[PDB]
């Protein structure tokens, strides 16, 4: 298929007072890779980020679009953006592509500023929204990350367990999956600092 | 026109241990977007120590049942023994690549007790292709089954982690966890779970309801 | 997929991996693909999984006839004739095969590439599969007629590395048999992790 | 189709139909053969010559491949259908194992062409 | 191409039209739809025209040869069963509209109806062909039980009127032939 | 795909091709032979599609080994090509057609040195030179720039020489080496294996 | 996905599922399916999930500054109105079945707007892929003027009805219940189905997973 | 069968306490065009099992002329034996497989009642060759309409008494009237006991239609 | 589905089923097809139903603008030529089987014709819709020049009840509607 | 189709690609050049089809050129390949795309050499070597075996040599000659046309 071209995968998951996001490394070209450090997650703000997967150009021209109507919405106001914000931004943007749609399913996650209190969604290639409370996944092996997931997750996490879980559901899933590995890199967000990390993977 | 295929879903799922051998299915049959029936299991009993799971086209699975159950009294009547578990999964291989040019539509797992009393268990493609394995998973959630039993059985991905065997009470509970998350993400899981576990002694079942979507 | 074979001095090396998957799901990681046909030949599985284990199995029923009306065992020539000569009548008809045929015979080591097309040739070195053009480049660079059998070892063993890192459909275990006089022998199984702390420092 | 028991057993164990063949032979003319370290020689005698006949299609000394020579003895008609078959045989055994054919591989073929055939319906 | 038949009491009346098209071209004007296979046993025969002649010289071949082994007048429901075993078992290579009527003097008039398909059926009065479509709506509110022979003439008459002027395939000439014990009265009628 | 050359002479039949087994984008292997012997004096070159260029070629092998067996005297090359045409031709109009493009070369001690022409549809031409392959349209008009009916082996192995290196000038594919065999009244005979280094 | 509406002897009931199924895939257990338009006037989705929200927005958009121009209540009429003039300008490429339900001045009004543009006032309506087997419980029990409690209890039980036998449906059943004077939108009204408890503890650690490289970047 | 001529429409079906109840209409269509309207759908099997079927009516009278003679034949035997109703059940789905496996099969469904040895027989028979067995059965547009109907009182009451039943399907029949554009208010239930097979007449429905005056 | 138009001297009447199908289910099993656009001229649609219904809003826009301007009752000659107008241009992108009737002050009832092509005359009565085929031959024989108001009524009931007996698209309940100077008297009818 | 290759050091860039204009069967030119100067340390390596490899590599030229007329100083060899990413996915989704896979090389004064990594799709990478063209997939897997993050550009030639010397051994295209460049602190140096002799 088309998301298929280039592999991915994207997962969020909701701690207690925090938020983790993870996501691949591989670079490919549907046989064949390229590189091992290909960026997926991009930084809005502090204490917000967004990962994208899919079509290897529309994450690199989505990004690049969003950032663009970022900084006129931070300078025209004298705020930062909230996450409920951005996800309307995000799928206003997808829309007007409604016929020539980009191929590419983001991944928002991130502390709301004034509470900091944690926020997930996900949206298809066209813009639905969808809020939940535990976990969002995104990309070609979605159907590990749910098997991973909705045995391993926990209501209220602290970081170190959040962590953990978040890890060993990214090392299983992606290991199944033919066309997505090669490295995890892991943000782990929170209202003091952020923390990121790589995680040692098969570079089968 | 008329096509001769569909597809009706079902999962299975067998796990090899060290003096037994847990082979459980889902109990629903469905096709389209319609439900059939709530009670139609897939734990199929060939022998007291050799039992066959069978998903996909379900009037595939109907025939592919009554073709190996006589093929089983042909071998005693001519050889005065029943077939051991290795026999019935080399012979099946050759059933399944008889049709070669117009194929089964059936994924089959077949778990049972070797010679020496030990867990076997043999997972086919629906041409005739097999290996001897610990744990498969076959059917529609095969993709969700696979990566957890991964984690737990096969200890992989772990840094630290002491590697005990699966004991039969620590593999039941596994089994019935697995696939409680399993009918929350797949539409095709069914309500109630049959569980059959092949000891030295018998085969004993067991059933577990789930949510019934 | 990646298989591998090369004769030399000492004898044929064979290699392959372990990874079989289905279409971008990944269904095992332990499957042997240098499959047994005796003791003193073995063949490859490259393509269709089931196409390449039925026709070798039965090869192998046909090998054992030929020993007993003979009283000797068959050669490498006449073994891939015979694989070559069934696999013709179903032309056409879509069969998936790749395999290699290995083996010690009466002159000397073995080494025959048999396809589901009809091809079939002799040579010195062979690789098959879909990473098998990144097993070419790195094979061709330490090929020497003259290996010593340790370094013949870490050259077939590190060719299998390189053509699982950059394809898809390859990886898993990295399995090595030798051929030698009396017959097959088997060598080694490493993981593809363990090799990659291996050959990094 | 002529579907009759032609060689059938006696009431005491033996095939006539088989040991009346062995006169046949016996009074075919006579061919001897010796085999040497190194050469082998063979030779029939009894050529019985008109003197007004072409030696060359009388010869019962024939070759299966290059290193396999035949005589016979008994009727020359059925003698040289046994033969055009063998050399069928022989030429097929290198389409299959690459070597020529060993001299003792052919005669397994002949006699095993040859029982058999003392085993079907309606053949001498 | 329209054909239909209405039994009475005594007997049964069978009618349809005679133009043969092809296309759009009348190949034949003037056509007898109404095929004799027993002395007291018709088809009307719709949809492909070598098919349904080919197959009713088949049944005739058969049946002639059933009735004078048996020695007796054949039954109107085993030549109806003849045609369905033909048309199920060549269902793929025939388009057949047969419509098989007549008197038996053990049951008096019957009238079968055997479609594309192959099965059959018994009917008070049938209809067939490709104009018959037009006239369902009038065949029913004006059939009566228990009408006269004279007025079954009277009835597949303007039945047959009103599909010839409204299809385009159907046209030409009305031929009728009613069949009762003591035989069959053949006419051919126009308006 | 892949290329061969029919240089024809007085008392002499000159051939030649290339070693090389191709694959999708590799070579696999680089000594190949498409040079078949039936008889002393009759050889058979053959080109086509994976299968077909093996055993149909070999199964002509046995029947011209199996007609001197039974006769003790062997086909003209005449006889000899004109029933391969035979078996190609009726194999044509069937479930299996054989596709192979093959060219036949024959010395006979009454009519001399004799070349034949075949495709995939079973058509002979008694030609005095002829080659396959995508190279045959390089390389022909070469070779009748220079042909004398009356030309000497020495040269003829030259003229091959300029023939052969012109397609490793204008020619997208590799072809480093070819094999070369001569046909006379004293029967095969191999030349030299001639090539280009590329190193 | 199932979604289904009533009128009763005073106002609308409307009901849904909470599935969203990519796929064959359950994506989301909670997808609010009940939409806002005007302080009288909601409406139920099915279809591409998608277009279904952006066109429910944009008439909310558009009835809202109607509604502010002219200072009185919207009209359900105008709602209809404005849905089945754009969806047929579309050319039924916009893929959104939608059930629309107000208590305007003159009633309540209850309509079913097609993707293609074609729409019919009727006192009950089903739409979704589950809505043959919630037409059937609407079929059987149905009776005009019925008060809000039995209208409450036919929806709900209608609503199940697709859940227990569509494969593309079930999960928590929403209501929203309109009337002429009180609006009570509620979406947990029922859970039918749960998900059954953990048995085995599969707890981590902290130290059982390897890391190469670690940063640790403040805040403030 | 390529392609079905003349069809049928769906057949309902389920169990009580002694014995199975089978309604279906008597209408055959042709495309969009109601031809034949005085048909028959349900064949009675000899006393204790029971027949009814979708799809194309050509090769339903084809299998109610194969299993007519596979009744007759055995009882002339005077065994003492008969054909159990899942007996015919095991027999109609080999016969299905072993059609639809030379690309040739009959375009049916079937459902099977009946009713022997105290206990009572549901079973259903695809074109394909998927069979199994239900206390509940229901084809075509049945399987969307109707059988929830009957799933939602059988998971609240298991069993059934035969008023409730044949009360239950006149229900169900009568939704089929009203949702589906390929039937006909003219239908027939046959019923299984242990006293045998009885076949009722061209039963009709009640249909309601006070809510065409509300503009 | 199954429409109907047939005029008497004082006015018209008009006719069509209720049934709204979806391939083999029924959508809508009541449904209004006898549309209003002014006070005395209706028209009854068929083919696709967003179609027919963004059309006739149309039409109803420019006729009430048209007839206030003008401050006079407008034709059905003039609301007949707007759906041809609309009909002929968009041929491409409509399935509209629409029929217009009415009553005008200086013709009388006038019955219009138009098609899916885009082509428009006037008839005496007037038939669509799918199941229309089926009652061609009845609606020819019945007919009878000059009938009163109550025989219209009784004739346009008896066709519409044949067509939904025998098709499978046209079904449900049968509304009527008589349009004369004196104003429209609708009903709902069964049987 | 046609080859080129990207070896990066730690304070050079090392490219190289073949000289060969290909045609249906032949070859028209033997001394093609692949290689586009826009600055006096960027170059560009485009590999497509007919048309689209020459205009829309100079129409880039064009544009870097004017980068600096218009301020005097030079794009960085980040910005020059962030640039033409841009262009190939603003006319990607038009009525005529362009086919053209491509990899920019370039030094700058600031962060040292650099090498991007580009396809008929624009996604860039930024790698320590890359490749295009079918012998891509021969020559990777040498050039991985044996690369350092530490190279010397003296031995970085010979990798080089040995990563071709390969492709002329199991490739079934010709490729005979190579052009080679060389970026560091001083710009742009012409190597040796190295190459393989055919005679």
């Amino acid at each position: 298929s088309i998301m298929s071209y280039n592999g991915g995968a994207v997962m969020a998951m909701k701690g207690k007072n925090c938020v983790a996001i993870a996501a691949d490394r591989r670079f490919g070209i549907q046989a064949q890779m390229v590189t091992t450090d290909f960026q997926k997650i991009f930084p809005m703000g502090d204490r917000l980020y967004i990962g994208l997967a899919g079509l290897a150009t529309d994450v690199q021209t989505v990004a690049q679009r969003l950032k663009f109507r970022l900084n006129l919405y931070e300078l025209k106001e004298g705020r930062q953006i909230k996450p409920y914000t951005l996800m309307s931004m995000v799928a206003n943007l997808l829309y007007e592509k409604r016929f020539g749609p980009y191929y590419t399913e983001p991944v928002i996650a991130g502390l709301d500023p004034k509470t900091f209190k944690p926020f997930i969604c996900s949206l298809d290639l066209i813009g639905c929204p969808m809020v939940t409370d535990d976990f969002v996944v995104s990309g070609t092996c979605a159907e590990q990350m749910y098997g991973m997931c909705e045995s391993l997750w926990e209501p209220n996490m602290d970081p170190d367990h959040l962590f953990e879980t978040i890890s060993q559901a990214m090392l299983n899933a992606v290991d199944r999956d033919a066309v997505s590995g090669m490295g995890v890199i892991v943000h782990i967000i929170e209202k003091d600092k952020i923390t990121t990390r790589t995680l040692k993977a098969r570079m089968d | 026109r008329f096509s001769p295929y569909v597809f009706n879903g079902g999962t299975i799922l067998a796990i090899a241990g060290e003096d037994f051998a847990i082979v459980a299915s889902d109990t629903r049959l469905s096709e389209g977007f319609s439900i059939h029936t709530r009670d139609s299991p897939k734990c199929y009993k060939l022998t007291d120590k050799t039992v066959i799971g069978c998903s996909g086209f379900h009037g595939d699975c109907l025939t592919l049942t009554k073709i190996i159950e006589a093929r089983l009294k042909m071998y005693k009547h001519s050889n005065n023994k029943a077939m051991t578990t290795g026999a019935i999964a080399a012979m099946l291989s050759t059933i399944l690549y008889s049709r070669r040019f117009f194929p089964y539509y059936v994924y089959n797992i077949i778990g049972g007790l070797d010679e020496e009393g030990k867990g076997a268990v043999y997972s086919f493609d629906p041409v005739g292709s097999y290996q001897r394995d610990s744990f498969k998973a076959g059917g529609s959630a095969s993709a969700m089954l696979q990566p957890l039993l991964d984690n737990q059985v096969g200890f992989k991905n772990m840094q630290n982690v002491e590697h005990v065997p699966l004991s039969l009470d620590r593999a039941m509970r596994l089994v019935k966890d697995v696939f409680i998350s399993a009918a929350e993400r797949d539409v095709y899981t069914g309500d109630a779970l049959r569980i059959c576990i092949v000891t030295k002694e018998g085969i004993r079942e067991e059933t577990v309801s789930l949510r019934k979507d | 997929t990646t298989t591998l074979a090369f004769k030399f001095r000492h004898g044929v090396i064979v290699a392959a991996d372990s990874r079989a998957t289905a279409g971008a799901y990944i269904a095992s990681q332990t499957v042997k693909k240098v499959i047994e046909i005796n003791p003193y030949l073995l063949g490859t599985m490259a393509g269709g999984a089931a196409d390449c284990s039925f026709w070798e199995r039965l090869l192998a029923r046909q090998c054992r006839i030929y020993e007993l009306r003979n009283k000797e065992r068959i050669s490498v020539a006449a073994a891939s004739k015979l694989l070559a000569n069934m696999v013709y009548q179903y032309k056409g008809m879509g069969l998936s095969m790749g395999t290699m045929i290995c083996g010690w015979d009466k002159r000397g080591p073995g080494l025959y590439y048999v396809d589901s097309e009809g091809n079939r040739i002799s040579g010195a070195t062979f690789s098959v599969g879909s990473g098998s053009v990144y097993a070419y480049g790195v094979m061709d660079r330490g090929y020497s007629y003259d290996l010593e059998v340790e370094q013949a070892y870490d050259l077939a063993r590190r060719a299998i590395y390189q053509a699982t890192y950059r394809d898809a459909y390859s990886g898993g275990a990295v399995n090595l048999y030798h051929v030698r006089e009396d017959g097959w022998i088997r060598v080694s199984s490493d993981n593809v992790a363990d090799l990659h702390e291996k050959y990094s420092g | 189709s002529y579907d009759r028991a032609i060689t059938v057993f006696s009431p005491d164990g033996h095939l006539f139909q088989v040991e009346y063949a062995q006169e046949a032979v016996k009074k075919g003319s006579t061919a001897v053969g010796v085999r040497g370290r190194d050469i082998v020689v063979l030779g029939v005698e009894k050529k019985s010559v008109a003197k007004l006949q072409d030696e060359r299609t009388v010869r019962k000394i024939c070759a299966l491949d290059d290193n396999v020579c035949m005589a016979f003895a008994g009727l020359t008609a059925d003698a040289r259908i046994v033969i055009n078959r063998a050399r069928v045989e022989c030429q097929s055994h290198r389409l299959t194992v690459e070597d020529p054919v060993t001299v003792e591989y052919i005669t397994r073929y002949i006699a095993s062409l040859k029982q058999r055939y003392t085993q079907s319906n309606g053949r001498r | 191409t329209t054909i239909m038949a209405v039994q009475f009491d005594g007997g049964v009346v069978l009618g349809a039209d005679s133009r043969t098209t092809t296309g759009s071209y009348i190949a034949n004007r003037v056509t007898d739809k109404l095929t004799p296979i027993h002395d007291r046993i018709f088809c009307c025969r719709s949809g492909s025209a070598a098919d349904t002649q080919a197959v009713a010289d088949a049944v005739t071949y058969q049946l002639g040869f059933h009735s004078i082994e048996l020695n007796e007048p054949p039954l109107v429901h085993t030549a109806a069963s003849l045609f369905k075993e033909m048309c199920y078992r060549y269902r793929e290579d025939l388009m057949a509209g047969i419509i098989i009527a007549g008197w038996d003097p053990q049951e008096g008039g019957q009238v079968y109806s055997v479609p594309m398909g192959g099965m059959m059926v018994r009917q008070s009065f049938a209809i067939g062909g490709s104009g018959s479509s037009y006239i369902y709506g009038y065949v029913d509110a004006t059939y009566r039980e228990g009408m006269t022979k004279e007025e079954c003439l009277q009835f597949t008459a303007n039945a047959l009127a009103l599909a010839m002027e409204r299809d385009g395939s159907s046209g030409g000439v009305i031929r009728l032939a009613a069949i009762a014990e003591s035989g069959v009265e053949r006419q051919v009628l126009l308006g | 795909m892949e290329y061969l050359i029919g240089i024809q002479g007085p008392d002499y039949v000159l051939v030649a091709s290339d070693r090389v087994a191709a694959s999708n984008i590799v070579q696999m292997k680089d000594d190949h032979d498409k040079m078949f012997k039936m008889s002393e004096k009759i050889l058979l070159l053959c080109v086509g599609e994976a299968g077909d260029t093996v055993q149909f070629a070999e199964y002509i092998q046995k029947n011209v080994q199996l007609y001197k067996m039974r006769n003790g005297y062997e086909l003209s090359p005449t006889a000899a090509a004109n029933f391969t045409r035979r078996n190609l031709a009726d194999c044509l109009r069937s479930r299996t057609p054989y596709h192979v493009n093959l060219l036949l070369a024959g010395y006979d001690e009454h009519e001399g040195p004799a070349l034949y022409y075949m495709d995939y549809l079973a058509a002979l031409a008694k030609a005095p030179f002829a080659a396959h392959g995508y190279g045959a349209f390089l390389t022909l008009s070469i070779l009748d720039r220079y042909y004398t009916p009356t030309i000497s082996r020495e040269r003829a192995v030259e003229l091959l020489r300029k023939c052969l290196e012109e397609l490793q000038k204008r020619f997208i594919l590799n072809l480093p080496t070819f094999s070369v065999r001569i046909i006379d009244k004293n029967g095969i005979h191999d030349l030299d294996n001639i090539s280009f280094p590329k190193q | 996905t199932t979604i289904a509406g009533v009128v009763y002897k005073d106002g609308i009931v409307l009901g849904a599922d909470t599935r969203a199924t990519e796929g064959m895939v359950v994506a989301d257990k909670n997808c609010s399916k009940i939409h806002f338009i005007s302080p009288n006037i909601y409406c139920c989705g099915a279809g591409t999930a998608a277009d279904t929200d952006m066109t429910t927005q944009l008439i909310s958009s558009n009835l809202e500054l109607h509604s502010l121009s002219t200072g009185r209540l919207p009209r359900v009429v105008t709602a209809n109105r404005m849905l089945k003039q754009m969806l047929f300008r579309y050319q039924g490429y916009i893929g959104a079945a939608l059930v629309l339900g107000g208590v305007d001045v003159t009633g309540p009004h209850l309509y079913s707007i097609y993707p293609h543009g074609s729409t019919d006032k009727l006192p009950y309506v089903t739409m979704g892929s589950g809505s043959l087997a919630a037409m059937a419980v609407f079929e059987d029990k149905f009776r005009p003027d019925m008060e809000e409690e039995e209208a409450k209890n036919l929806v709900s039980e209608a609503i199940a009805a697709g859940i227990f036998n569509d494969l593309g449906s079930g999960s928590n059943i929403d209501l929203c219940v309109i009337s002429k004077n009180k609006l009570d939108f509620l979406r947990p009204y029922t859970v039918p189905n749960k998900k059954g408890t953990r048995l085995g503890r599969y707890r981590c650690e902290k130290g059982t997973t390897a890391v190469l490289t670690e940063k640790i970047t403040p805040l403030e | 069968t390529q392609n079905p001529m003349v069809t049928g429409t769906s057949v309902l079906g389920v169990k009580f306490e002694g014995g199975v109840v089978i309604a279906a209409d008597m209408l055959g269509s042709y495309g969009s065009l109601a031809r034949f309207r005085n048909i028959s759908r349900i064949m009675r099997v000899n006393n204790s099992t029971m027949l009814g079927a979708s799809g194309d009516y050509a090769d339903f009278q084809y299998l109610k002329q194969v299993l007519g003679q596979m009744v007759i034949d055995e009882e002339l035997l005077g065994d003492g034996h008969s054909y159990s109703p899942r007996a015919i059940h095991s027999w109609l789905t080999r016969a299905m497989y072993s059609r639809r496996s030379k690309m040739n099969p009959l375009w049916n469904t079937m459902v099977i009642g009946g009713y022997a040895d105290g206990e009572s027989f549901l079973g259903y028979v695809d074109m394909l060759g998927v069979a199994y067995e239900a206390p509940s059965l229901a084809t075509g547009y049945g399987a969307y309409l109707a059988q929830p109907l009957l799933r939602e009182v059988l998971e609240k009451q298991p069993v059934l008494s035969q008023t409730e039943a044949r009360d239950l399907v006149e229900r169900c029949m009568r939704v089929l009237y009203y949702r589906d554009a390929r039937s006909y208010n003219r239908f027939q239930i046959a019923t299984v006991t242990e006293k045998g097979v009885e076949i009722e007449g061209p039963l009709s429905t009640e249909t309601n239609w006070d809510i065409a005056h509300m503009i």
